[PDB]
């Protein structure tokens, strides 16, 4: 939920 | 995960004048990047900034940001991978694919 863990799924 | 291919996350690219001052703020040192690079400078950058909306923090906002001149919109959601590669791609020049 946080800015960070949907930001983190754009990279594998 | 992951909307974008592995493979294209490891693109080299050179960052344009804007972007690449923007990257340098938050501790970039080179004059080319991967893409991935290219991601993490800028999710700092946004963290940093708290350009994130406090409620739903996939959603940005760069209306009043050198961030909003660079991809072209008052603000858009972490969600939509494709459509920040997209705005990414113009603020930069491929350098390997």
């Amino acid at each position: 939920l946080t800015f960070e863990h949907w930001w983190a799924q754009l990279t594998s | 995960g992951s909307q974008i291919p592995a493979s294209e996350q490891e693109t080299l690219v050179r960052p344009k004048p804007l972007l690449l001052k923007l990257l340098k703020s938050v501790g970039a040192q080179k004059d080319t990047y991967t893409m991935k690079e290219v991601l993490f400078y800028l999710g700092q950058y946004i963290m940093t900034k708290r350009l994130y909306d406090e409620k739903q923090q996939h959603i940005v906002y760069c209306s009043n940001d050198l961030l909003g001149d660079l991809f072209g919109v008052p603000s858009f959601s972490v969600k939509e991978h494709r459509k920040i590669y997209t705005m990414i791609y113009r603020n930069l020049v491929v350098v390997n694919q």
